[PDB]
RNA sequence: CGGUUGGCCUCGGAUAGCCGGUCCCCCG
RNA sequence: GACGUCGCUUUUUGAUCCUUCGAUGUCGGCUCUUCCUAUCAUUGUGAAGCAGAAUUCACCAAGCGUUGGAUUGUUCACCCACUAAUAGGGAACGUGAGCUGGGUUUAGACCGUCGUGAGACAGGUUAGUUUUACCCUACUGAUGAUGUGUUGUUGCCAUGG
RNA sequence: UGGGCCACUUUUGGUAAGCAGAACUGGCGCUGCGGGAUGAACCGAACGCCGGGUUAAGGCGCCCGAUGCCGACGCUCAUCAGACCCCAGAAAAGGUGUUGGUUGAUAUAGACAGCAGGACGGUGGCCAUGGAAGUCGGAAUCCGCUAAGGAGUGUGUAACA
């Protein structure tokens, strides 16, 4: 019963992202190369996968 | 390879009053006054105008890491003037599921406690940055507005208690309570 | 020169100075550095200190009581340093090793002379200002160094001391430009000497 | 509520200690004591009040050669009780019960120690005496 | 004890159980109640204790 | 047992900035 | 992660024969300490084909813990049971002037196979002396030494844990 | 003396080896000295006992002789930087970290990025009604009555959504 609009803002804040395959840090859903030193920046991303 | 010279302008408005001690700014809009330190950036700052009050920034033979920061510098400087002028509220709205968050604000918009966050006993307190004011909105029903001069310290006032109601061994996919930031305005609006 | 060299050790980086004042005080001059917790050294505060967590880890696992002694005040950091550009092992170096005196802060045989600065190890000359450093007292203080409290309240008595004295100085030097101005006309006899000979512009 | 205090225990694995419950069992061999983390060569051991993992040695066929859990209910090891007193049975003695605390059995034959009686409420009720 | 240390830190360590002076140690324990502070034996009259 | 062959009795510091001196406000 | 391909490690077994045959005590267990991390659990996290519960994949991380038994000389193994978990290794395949001596591996003896035989067997079986520290260091404790004239009391904390 | 060993290049067996075996020259053995921190063999150079001068290889913050030159031009920041023959430690694969370069493309008939209007249609022709009067594994594909528009790459679909 949860409103559709507080909900698409916790989605933005929680479900609308990316994931580097090699570390698995959580992006900004606009990212090409990760920012994590650790997996040496990689282009190599797919998107967080939804409970959809 | 250097350029020779990388610069820009800002200008500064009628009511407003900036003084430049160094690599220091001081801006004295109506709103109060803030005060910034950019001693860790090799740049000079200069007052042009005697009625129209342009405020230049110069690089002088810097590379690309250090040219990005010329940009940086009026940036912030520009969020001063706009904290001076017009003051910045972040409206930020309470979403949950089945618990209903209860907000309550502690000494003069200084401190918040949430209190039924996800149905656990435990009372979260965060304190406000100082020069920032929380409060409960009247129009809407479940949301704060913290306002102040100081865009760094309402944002980071605003991400201490949105990552103080975080959710922990559950789905983030679900389980989607907390407060989050919903709007980022100013106050008086023009 | 037989007096003693008095650094300051604000603003100089750690190394340098320590290379400095090792063939100094090996070529003899006796040489006191104070204020060792504001040397500098040349890159990030974290990798500095992960280079001093290292150095705690070098311990003899059989006895470390016997093993490296990791002394935490920033006076004996540098004393170490100069100590590890030594010829220590030997009479000379222990000698020179002696020789030298360092020190957190400004003691008072010392808060009251003149301290001289080196421009080959100070940090504005050796780093290219866009550098990250890092301070050997906050360095100190992490490692476990349990004294910058009292050094930054003793260092701030003494900075007021040093004001009141400096204000005097200023008179004084205000005072001596008045009586050039008030007998210049029996020294002008003597004035045109000095300016003849390159003293006085 | 409440949570049993320590008491000592003294009734280590090897133990054969006799079945106080009309199951048909005589004896319950004592193979493990619930809850013990351990330690090196320390012999896990139980007092009143612990389920342990039994055999029974001698008693019924369909019982014999089969783990059961029970529950220690008598101790001849001394142990302090807290209001000062120091207690001890003249025997060993436990029931067999299920993984959820009853009892297989219907009646208990002899006194029950307190500290296992506050702690399964369905030992205590076929008990004949609280000692 | 049967054992101390290997061969090839070629020294005993200081970790190993030796044999020497047990007690006569500096303790420091915490957390001691106070039960009660007694009065000692004054004298008003024939007196009470 | 030997060295030694005038002294410096002191601001804090900044380094894309400093130092010195005066006319009008404020500090018992 | 198939077809392919790049590596690391020296806890496997080889390959080699550099050191040692005027001798470095040769398996396993027991005992005891320390280290490593390629993390089983626990702390803090990210991901999921993560609803919850359970689990799986990663990261910082070796602080702390990782057991009681049956059988076998066993290392390995397998099962019973408890557990938060029952992770994996190194230290002259740690550790015999620490033990033990079940195995192996002298001399006694039996069996099977082989040999005409004396005898052999990396096949089975049984019985078979485990010596010395008082030296130096290390370590554990115990007196003391070195300057402050002597001596005492009360104290500080460098450094090590 | 008839045990040799090592190095450039060539070379046999071997996954390889500080492995085994050859050819050629030099060395070490039989050889000290300067340098390579340390080292039989590397680099320089071979040695009676000394003074002066100068060099080789190698160096010149300090240990440690020598840059304490107002040395030149760049590159590089590492929460495992890097640092000199043999030599004493790393690859495939990646990086919107920064620097240089090669080639191609678009743009005042106004680029790129953002503020935005019509931004769509019979024809879904065909395909397929388990799928299209938008968005579908298949072969397909036209004209739109248009300042420019599909048999869509957009609106998670049988859907007029
Ligand atoms: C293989 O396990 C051994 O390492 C081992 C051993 O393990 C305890 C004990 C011994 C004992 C002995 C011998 C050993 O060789 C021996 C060996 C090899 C002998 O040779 C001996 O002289 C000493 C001798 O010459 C005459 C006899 O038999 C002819 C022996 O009994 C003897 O007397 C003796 O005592
Ligand atoms: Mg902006
Ligand atoms: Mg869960
Ligand atoms: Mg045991
Ligand atoms: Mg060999
Ligand atoms: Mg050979
Ligand atoms: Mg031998
Ligand atoms: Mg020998
Ligand atoms: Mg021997
Ligand atoms: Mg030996
Ligand atoms: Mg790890
Ligand atoms: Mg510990
Ligand atoms: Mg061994
Ligand atoms: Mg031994
Ligand atoms: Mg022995
Ligand atoms: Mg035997
Ligand atoms: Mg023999
Ligand atoms: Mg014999
Ligand atoms: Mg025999
Ligand atoms: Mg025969
Ligand atoms: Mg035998
Ligand atoms: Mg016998
Ligand atoms: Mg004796
Ligand atoms: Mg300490
Ligand atoms: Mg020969
Ligand atoms: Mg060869
Ligand atoms: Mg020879
Ligand atoms: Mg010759
Ligand atoms: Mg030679
Ligand atoms: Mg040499
Ligand atoms: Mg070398
Ligand atoms: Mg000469
Ligand atoms: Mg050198
Ligand atoms: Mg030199
Ligand atoms: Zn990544």
């Amino acid at each position: 019963i949860i409103e559709p609009s507080l909900r698409q803002l916790a989605q933005k804040y929680n479900c609308d992202k990316m994931i580097c395959r090699k570390c698995y840090a959580r992006l900004h859903p606009r990212a090409v190369n990760c920012r994590k030193k650790k997996c040496g920046h990689t282009n190599n991303l797919r998107p967080k996968k939804k409970v959809k | 390879m250097k350029t020779i010279l990388s610069n820009q302008t800002v200008d500064i408005p009628e009511n407003v009053d900036i003084t430049l001690k160094g690599r220091t700014v001081i801006v004295k809009g109506p709103r109060g006054t803030l005060r910034r330190d950019f001693n860790h950036i090799n740049v000079e700052l200069s007052l042009l105008g005697k009625k129209k009050k342009r405020l230049r920034v110069d690089k002088w033979w810097g590379n690309r890491k250090e040219l990005a920061t010329v940009r940086t510098i009026c940036s912030h400087v520009q969020n001063m003037i706009k904290g001076v002028t017009l003051g910045f509220r972040y409206k930020m709205r309470s979403v949950y599921a089945h618990f209903p968050i209860n907000v309550v604000i502690q000494e003069n918009g200084s401190l918040v406690e949430i209190r039924n966050f996800l149905g656990e006993k435990y009372i979260r307190r965060v304190r406000m940055r100082p020069g920032v004011a929380c409060s409960v909105s009247q129009a809407q029903k479940d949301e704060l507005i913290l306002e102040g001069n100081d865009i760094e310290l309402v944002s980071n006032s605003a991400a201490l208690i949105q990552q103080a109601t975080t959710v922990k061994n559950k789905d983030i996919r679900k389980f989607l309570d907390g407060i989050y930031v919903s709007e980022k305005g100013t106050v008086q609006q023009a | 020169e037989v007096q003693v060299l008095v650094l300051d050790g604000r603003g100089h980086l750690l190394g340098r100075l320590a290379a400095i004042v090792a063939k100094q005080v090996l070529l003899g001059r006796k040489v006191v550095v104070v204020r060792c917790e504001g040397i500098n050294i040349s890159g990030n505060f974290y990798r500095n200190k992960l280079k001093y967590l290292a150095f705690l880890r070098k311990r003899m696992n059989t006895n470390p009581s016997r093993g490296p002694y990791h002394f935490r005040a920033p006076s004996r950091i540098f004393w170490r340093t100069v100590r590890g550009m030594l010829p220590h092992k030997t009479k000379r170096g222990q000698a020179a090793l002696d020789r030298l005196k360092v020190f957190d802060g400004i003691p008072p045989p010392y808060d009251k002379k003149k301290r001289m600065v080196v421009p080959a190890a100070l940090k504005v000359v050796r780093l290219k200002p866009t550098r990250k450093f890092a301070y050997l007292g906050r360095l100190a203080h992490e490692v476990g160094w349990k004294y910058q409290a009292v050094t930054a309240t003793l260092e701030e008595k003494r900075k007021e001391k040093a004001k009141i004295h400096y204000r005097k100085k200023k008179q004084l030097m205000r005072l001596r430009k008045q009586a050039e101005k008030n007998v210049e006309k029996k020294i002008d006899k003597y004035t045109e000497v000095l300016k003849t000979h390159g003293l006085l512009v | 509520s409440g949570a049993k205090f320590r008491i000592s225990l003294g009734l280590p694995v090897g133990a054969v200690i006799n079945c106080a419950d009309n199951t048909g069992a005589k004896n319950l061999y004592i193979i493990s004591v619930k809850g013990i983390k351990g330690r090196l060569n320390r012999l896990p051991a139980a007092g009143v009040g612990d389920m342990v993992m039994a055999t029974v040695k001698k008693g019924k066929p369909e019982l014999r050669k089969k783990v059961h859990p029970a529950v220690v209910i008598r101790q001849r090891k001394s142990y302090r009780r807290k209001d000062g007193v120091f207690l001890y049975f003249e025997d060993n003695a436990g029931v067999i019960v299920n993984n959820k605390g009853e009892m297989k059995g219907s009646a208990i034959t002899g006194p029950v120690a307190k500290e296992c009686a506050d702690l399964w409420p369905r030992i205590a009720s076929n008990a004949g005496s609280i000692a | 004890v049967a054992c101390i240390g290997a061969w090839h830190p070629a020294r005993v360590a200081f970790s190993v159980a030796r044999a020497g002076q047990k007690g006569y140690h500096h303790r420091t324990e915490i957390n001691k109640k106070i039960y009660k502070i007694g009065q000692g034996y004054l004298i008003k009259d024939g007196k009470l204790i």
